[PDB]
């Protein structure tokens, strides 16, 4: 998961493009720290590597959990749970949410995780989100 | 101390200095000292002297 | 929270045209503003206008 040029997903800033490993030390100790390009604003983020399954940053998905945010973009208190519902990592959790600014956060990075698990030339393919809204 | 006080009311781990930096109490501070200050003079040019 | 590098870019309008159309003589402002979380080590640095 964790090396040079891979395509990490960061659970909330979203996916960043890794470019390098640096063993930047915290007194002596050689933390093997990553380096995260999340090009939102391009908050350049340092993790160690070993944090980074602590903390829950994953690898994309494939096209079985694209067809998984599929089957359950189907069949379409509450509203506190389905916010916090985002921020368990399971992809077939997110695509419970889409189906007033939290609905708007669900939509956008789950076409990021469309056209970045399929690699399908991305926010214009937030149009084919809207072909599986009546799905 | 906007920005210590409002890091509590943000949440943690999942915020971005982006998020953190408010310059409109600098760029206010900076407007009203050009502005309404006796040592910000109004040019005075008669002459080159 | 670590701030650091203030740094200029060039101008955004020549001076008389500045002058006539009544506006501020001005440069935009960077830095290098850089939040680490140090609960395990994890720094978020940005360039803040």
């Amino acid at each position: 998961i964790f090396k040079v040029g891979d395509t990490v997903v960061y659970p909330h800033h979203g996916a960043a493009l890794v470019e390098a490993i640096e063993t930047r030390t915290i007194k002596g100790e050689q933390k093997e720290y990553l380096v995260l390009k999340v090009a939102q604003g391009d908050l350049t983020v340092r993790v160690p590597a070993e944090n980074a399954e602590y903390v829950g940053v994953r690898d994309v998905v494939g096209q079985e959990g694209l067809d998984k945010v599929f089957q359950v973009l189907r069949a379409p208190r509450r509203y506190k749970a389905n916010l916090e519902k985002l921020a368990s990592g399971d992809v077939n959790k997110v695509a419970e949410v889409v189906r007033k600014r939290m609905l708007a956060k669900a939509r956008q990075i789950l076409v990021g995780e469309l056209a970045l698990a399929e690699s399908t030339d991305d926010a214009k393919a937030e149009t084919i989100l809207d072909e599986v809204l009546a799905a | 101390r906007v920005v210590r006080e409002r890091m509590t009311t943000q949440d943690v781990e999942a915020i971005t200095p982006q998020t953190l930096i408010n310059i409109r109490p600098v760029v206010a501070a900076i407007k009203e000292f050009f502005g309404t200050s006796q040592l910000s003079q109004f040019m005075d040019q008669n002459n080159p002297l | 929270l670590s701030f650091s590098d203030p740094r200029f870019d060039d101008v955004k309008a020549p001076v008389d045209e500045c002058k006539d159309k009544d506006m501020t003589y001005a440069a935009p402002l960077f830095v290098t503003a850089e939040f680490i979380n140090n609960n395990t080590g994890e720094i978020k640095s940005q360039t803040v206008f």
